[PDB]
């Protein structure tokens, strides 16, 4: 039998900003020369991410540790967002949150001293050649058992009344699993809204029926929305690997994307042993799944319209490329047996499809070129595999 | 339960 879809390049959606992971070489060590070619060139063999997250340490003396990696991702193409745990201890208090004590935030009366802070760090950078395209104003201030919490509250009297001050695009609230709370109170104030220029969001526990953002859509026009930190399905030591679980990084991917509109999706730790590049310098599977995106789906393309879901455990998208209307879909199969579907894309001059597919035994293999009858492209999709048309 |  024979399913279908249709892909509508009329019906465009958010624009794509880009991809990648983060790099923190105060807990771990920083990427090698190597590995930051691995992660941000886009060869044969290399990951193609266009972003670069990295911390903004409370410890001054620890900022030129951030400078070689950032560099070379600037350099290759990547743009560099950064996030702070916490500030300067001298700006720090405790706070007894929910009976537990010895709780750390910013004390009020160094709203301003933090703002410096932040922009003493985006200076810093500047004058190192790495020209930040956003500072955070803080790492899921929701979830800071181990670092510094904010209060919606606390957050939205920084938006307001102080992060107009940052020289730099400002990006908040970077709640841990997309809680609305942290960000709505943002959204609803004239002044906070405007100081603002990125909502990001990480996804951890985040589920499909979470990721629409209602008040975003009404009130979020000019602000970018970023998916800036997860690892899915778990961190499991050496996981990075495993099949078919790691087709989960490639689902979590396409729900960002078309399910919550994400314009940027983030990795946490680069290099690790559950993340998209091995501790041998490697592509992983998991890296392999970010790579069917990465690769292919460029910043500024376009995500646009089509059948998200065209028969059961298969999953669709496709983003546009504006310079020629050319097509990139991506299409996830989790199901044991083959699937084969007629994807319709009306008006097209486009007539040959290149194709790359990743299974538990081969990598980004490239395939058959599919050949359109018409308008419309009849493809099959190997048993737990993903595939990206080019 | 993350980063835990």
């Amino acid at each position: 039998h024979m399913a279908s879809a249709t892909i509508n390049l009329s019906a465009e959606k958010q624009v794509i900003r880009g991809f990648g992971g983060m790099n923190h070489p105060v807990w771990i060590s920083d990427l090698t020369p190597q590995q930051r070619d691995t992660a941000f060139g886009n060869g044969e063999g290399q990951l193609g991410f266009t972003i670069l997250r990295i911390h903004v340490d409370e410890n001054r003396n620890n900022w030129s540790k951030e400078v070689a990696t950032a560099r070379r991702a600037i350099e290759l193409g990547a743009i560099v967002s950064a996030s702070p745990w916490n500030p300067p201890s001298n700006m720090v208090e405790t706070f007894t949150r929910n009976g537990v004590p010895n709780q750390k935030r910013l004390r009020y009366d160094k709203y301003g001293d933090y703002v410096q802070h932040l922009n003493d760090f985006v200076a810093y950078m500047k004058s190192n050649g790495v020209d930040l395209y956003a500072i955070s104003v803080q790492n899921e201030p929701d979830y800071a058992h181990e670092w510094t919490w904010w209060t919606p509250q606390e957050m939205l009297r920084f938006m307001r009344d102080y992060a107009g001050q940052i020289n730099c695009r400002v990006m908040a609230p970077e709640s841990f699993q997309y809680l609305k709370n942290m960000s709505d109170p943002i959204l609803n104030d004239p002044q906070a809204l405007a100081n603002l220029d990125i909502l990001g969001a990480h996804f951890y526990g985040t589920t499909v029926n979470n990721m629409p953002y209602p008040l975003f859509e009404q009130k979020g026009a000019g602000k970018e929305l970023w998916m800036t930190e997860v690892y899915v399905p778990n961190s499991d030591s050496n996981s990075a690997d495993r099949w078919p679980e790691a087709l989960e990084v490639a689902h979590n991917m396409h729900n960002a994307l078309v399910e919550g509109n994400f314009q940027a999706y983030v990795w946490w730790y680069i290099r690790r042993s559950y993340g998209p590049m091995k501790e041998d310098g490697t592509i992983s599977k998991r890296g392999y799944m970010m790579a069917h995106y990465s690769k292919f789906v460029r910043p500024g393309y376009v995500r646009v319209d089509a059948t998200k879901n065209p028969t059961y455990n298969v999953y669709l998208s496709a983003c546009k490329n504006k310079k020629d209307n050319s097509v990139v879909a991506v299409v996830i199969n989790k199901s044991t047996e083959a699937k084969t579907i007629n994807i319709s894309v009306p008006g097209t001059s486009i007539r040959k499809w290149e194709r790359y597919v990743t299974t538990g035994s081969k990598n980004l293999r490239k395939e058959s070129d599919i050949n359109a009858s018409g308008t419309t492209f009849q493809v099959t999709l190997e048993p737990q595999s993903v595939t990206t048309f080019v | 339960h993350h980063h835990h």
